[PDB]
Formats: structure tokens, sequence, C-alpha cells
């Protein structure tokens, strides 16, 4: 099988310097009319162009970032290279290596991508978050809906239950976003109205990266 | 740079229907050497993207005939016959003639349910954070459709448009609808200079805005 690996560091602080690997197999950086490239995806956004490289050593560059990039590679190993200088938090993203070829016959498109390494670029140190309970305002409906709210923490992820995970249906736990520098994360479950604050509801949040695990019982106002 | 719009960006289909996808592009993608280096790219959640046609329309091995690719010059279309429930998730357009290399913004084909109006609830500051300083407010919105929706944040009968952070679910898997989660970061100082609280959905269920508010004092 050809397969190709990509490997990077993770974390990175804003003006460091990236750089990514991708080891290759089933295939050489050494016949005629072969190459490799990389295209990276923020999260939830599209796919963008970085560099490409060719068994020839021509290398093509996006525009946008040539005097940030820097694409190589290694034959004998058959591994190939990709440097990006003074990143910022516009570079948090997703970097696949693809291969694609110049002739027909070797592979004219992106056939081949690895599964990509996450590469994220935070000024911030490890954080603990701060668990905030949402209960409704000050009745008179079928269902009641309480929230949890996972406040200012870095790295992720945070994982999120309601009583333990022992409530798990009408639970909707929704994507992290950046404020700072740092994430935040909220939650919502709709119980029925007879339920809560009779029988009792905790969301249970923790952050493996402080060590942090706080259980925060929702409370009526 | 060669631009390449996708039409539409959101594509609902029910299972079993017909799906076309337009990508135009702002200049020719004819190669000199006399080749039309677009494809189309198909990414499902949490994988990597796959090649499902190159050079307008041949597809790649082990790509079903329910897809084809179409097209010339600036204007192409990638065509599914029957739409299975494993073919949703995002497609791409790209030309890999001009440099830069580019991408379409991608076309979510998602799947069509009935008209699902949003249950809409808010949440003041909790003490716990008032008591370090700052002052979040909560707007959920969950479980409508489809994915349009307006949310706005208001304090004291005027609109507020900075500190607001947004998060969106994907469509749900059981039921089809979407949810959104809105909250407004103020300063604990700025909280309680105010009162009146109110997130304010526009969704096209309804005529009327979806209004839920409260008053920090009588809290």
């Amino acid at each position: 099988q050809v397969t190709l690996k990509e490997s990077g560091p993770g974390i990175l602080k804003p003006s460091q310097t990236l750089s990514l690997t991708c080891s290759l197999s089933g295939f050489s950086l050494r016949t005629s009319g072969m190459g490799v490239g990389w295209i990276r995806q923020p999260s939830g956004k599209g796919l963008e162009w970085l560099a490409h490289i060719w068994w020839d050593d021509d290398k093509n560059y996006n525009p946008s970032l040539k005097s940030q990039l820097t694409i190589s590679k290694d034959t004998s190993r058959n591994q190939v290279f990709l440097k990006i200088t003074s990143v910022d938090t516009a570079d948090t993203a997703t970097y696949y290596c693809v291969r694609r070829a110049h002739n027909v016959v070797l592979g004219d498109w992106f056939a081949y991508w690895g599964q990509g390494t996450l590469v994220t670029v935070s000024a911030a140190k490890t954080t603990a978050p701060s668990v905030y309970p949402l209960a409704p305002v000050c009745t008179t409906g079928s269902s009641v809906t309480l929230g949890c709210l996972v406040k200012g923490y870095f790295p992720e992820p945070v994982t999120l239950t309601w009583n333990s995970g022992s409530l798990s249906s009408g639970v909707h736990t929704f994507p992290a976003v950046l404020q700072s520098g740092l994430y935040t994360l909220s939650s919502s479950v709709t119980v029925t109205s007879s339920t809560w604050p009779s029988q009792s509801i905790t969301c249970n949040v923790a952050h493996p990266a402080s060590s942090t695990k706080v259980d925060k019982k929702i409370e009526p106002r | 740079d060669v631009l390449m719009t996708q039409t539409p960006l959101s594509l609902p289909v029910s299972l079993g229907d017909q799906a076309s996808i337009s990508c135009r592009s702002s200049q020719s993608i004819v190669h000199s050497n006399g080749n039309t280096y677009l494809e189309w790219y198909l990414q499902k959640p949490g994988q990597s993207p796959k090649l499902l046609i190159y050079k307008v329309s041949n597809r790649f091995s082990g790509v079903p005939d329910r897809f084809s690719g179409s097209g010339s010059g600036t204007d192409f279309t990638l065509k599914i016959s029957r739409v299975e429930a494993e073919d949703l998730g995002v497609y791409y357009c790209f030309q890999g003639s001009h440099v830069p290399l580019t991408f379409g913004a991608g076309t979510k084909l998602e799947l069509k349910r009935a008209d699902a109006a949003p249950t809409v609830s808010i949440f003041p500051p909790s003490s716990e954070q008032l008591t370090s300083g700052g002052a979040s407010v909560v707007c959920f919105l969950n479980n409508f459709y489809p994915k349009d929706i307006n949310v706005k944040w208001k304090i004291d009968g005027s609109e507020r448009q900075n500190g607001v952070l947004n998060s969106w679910t994907d469509q749900d898997s059981k039921d089809s609808t979407y949810s959104m989660s809105s909250t407004l970061t103020l300063t604990k100082d700025e909280y309680e200079r105010h009162n009146s609280y109110t997130c304010e959905a526009t969704h096209k269920t309804s005529t009327s805005p979806i209004v839920k508010s409260f008053n920090r004092n009588e809290c």
C-alpha cells in the first residue's frame, strides 16, 4: 500500500517556526513525474494549498505566504518537509501531506491524502477552566433547560457530562470557541419540568491538562 | 488567484434524490498543455478529503458511477444520480491549473427535514463568575431547521455587537435539526450598570422574533 504519514509539534507559540514532516511509503520521491504537497484546513474552514515539490526539486508556493514558506525533501528516507516561520493563531489548522504527480500515469490529482496532523498556534499557558452553572431565569411549561458554561481553558480538550453521564439525552454540547488566547465551551440539558429541581442535576467538567475535575450542581434561583 | 465559486454552499437533499453542485471559476482552468485540471473532493466529518473526480469528468478508482462531473471552461457541475447516506459531507471543487492552486469554499450536502423553530433559553451570569469580575449572558437556541438564523443581543433595548461568541452544532444525525449557543461576555461592572438583557432570534419559522429576556435586578 501507498501511505503518507504527517508528523508535527502539536503546539507552538506565535512567532515560532513550524516544522512538518511527511514520511512516505509504497512509492518513491524518485520517479520522473512525482510530487508531494501540503494542504491545510482550519477547523470549520476550507482547504488551502500551501506548497508543492517535485522529483526534480522544482517547488511551487502559495504567493500569500511565500516569505514564510519553505518546502524540501529527502528522497532516501522518502520524506518531505514543510517549514513555516513567524506563525500565528491564523495558522492553527490540520496539515495534510498529499501526493500529486506532474504526469498522467503516476497521478495528476490528489489521490493519496494522509490523516493530517493538528497544529495549534497559541501563546497560552496551561490554564484550568472556570465551570459556571446556568440556572433558568425566575413557570409554566413542559420542558426546562439547564446550562453549563466552561470558560477560559487551555489546551483542549474538556469533557462534559450531566450527572456523570447518567443523563445523556436532551443534551447539547457545543464546539469550543476562542476568547483570548483561551477556549470556552457550553452545554445545555433539557428535561421534563417535573424532574428538576426535585431530582438534582450537575454538570461534570474535566480538563485533563490542568488535572481539573469540577462537579457543579445547578441550583434553582 | 482563480476564484472557485460553488453553488449552493448548502444543499438540502432527501436520501435517494438527485443532487447537482455548481463550480464556476474566475478564469479558464485550461492548462497550456491542453488539460483542464478541475477536481472534486468529498470530505466526510472527521476524515481527510477524498478524490472523486479528476480532469472534469474522470472518476477515480473505486468511486461509484452515481457520481458524475461535467462542464467546460469556467463552468463545472458535480452530479449525484441518487444520493446515499454515505455521500453526505462537504464537497470541494479544485483547480490544479494555475498557481496558487485553489479550492472552492465547499458545499455541504445536508438532509432535508420539516421546518423546526428554535427553543430559546437565556441565562444570566452565575454568582461564581461574578465573584471573579466577569459577566457572561448565555442564550441557547436549540433544535431548529433550516440552519439560517439571526441572533442579536440587546442591553436596555439597544443592540450589542462587541463581545459576542457563537458556536453551532452540526446537523443532528437522529432528528436533522441544528442548535446554537451565543454568549455575551461583559465586565461585571458593565453588567451591574445595565438591567434589561435580551437575546432575540429571527428564524424563517416566524414573522416576528423569538424574544427571551431577563432583568438583572429581579434575579
